[PDB]
């Protein structure tokens, strides 16, 4: 094992969160390390970016309502969730290279996040 | 798709990917229509407006950097007349051929 997730969990409408990546070595997060979601039913989107030229640019859509930072001392990436309804069952993969299409991508496990 | 083609300068002729002036091969598209279409907007794919100057063919440029569009330094502080160029998609299944 050489990338984790640690974080999550029941979501009571209108409560805070806390989510996390991981990953192996420095050079495993280079260049870049980009947040992303999938959903049942609803589509997959990525949810943040940090570019390896040190500015930020998150989606236009998603840009105002994730925080994102990184924390190197585990490899944790932190990620937060707030107000989520009963529109917004979202299940959560680490997947890295979205920006590549569909042959950059790695698929391994992740995790299943069912949100009510 | 006529920005892709040689000789024309704009937001994507030399601000996306240049292309030369002496095309060599194809150009080839697959109707997207029933396959990079989808419901509330395709606002992943984004677009910039400007940058420094003309680019050379098939030049890679991921960075998503705030140019200068007036004159003041921005002195690598992000604010007047240094705005973002990137922008959003909105693709909705009532769009017409244009």
């Amino acid at each position: 094992v050489q990338l984790v997730e640690s974080g999550g969990g029941l979501v009571q409408p209108g409560g805070s969160l806390r989510l996390s990546c991981a990953a192996s070595d420095s050079s495993f997060y280079d260049y870049e390390m980009s947040w992303v979601r999938q959903a049942p039913g609803k589509a997959q989107e990525w949810i943040g970016s940090m570019y390896p030229s040190g500015r930020t640019y998150i989606n236009p859509s998603l840009k105002s309502l994730v925080t994102i930072s990184r924390d190197n001392s585990k490899n944790t990436l932190y990620l937060q969730l707030n107000s989520l309804r009963a529109e917004d069952t979202a299940m959560y993969y680490c997947v890295s290279n979205w920006a590549s299409g569909s042959t950059g991508d790695y698929w391994g496990q992740g995790t299943l996040v069912t949100v009510s | 798709v006529r920005q892709i083609a040689p000789g024309q300068t704009g937001k994507i002729a030399d601000y996306n990917y240049k292309l030369p002036d002496d095309f060599t091969g194809c150009v080839i598209a697959w109707n997207s229509n029933n396959l990079d279409s989808k419901v509330g907007g395709n606002y992943n794919y984004l677009y910039r407006l400007f940058r420094k100057s003309n680019l050379k063919p098939f030049e890679r440029d991921i960075s998503t950097e705030i140019y200068q569009a007036g004159s003041t330094p921005c002195n690598g502080v992000e604010g007047f007349n240094c705005y973002f160029p990137l922008q959003s998609y909105g693709f909705q299944p009532t769009n017409g051929v244009g």
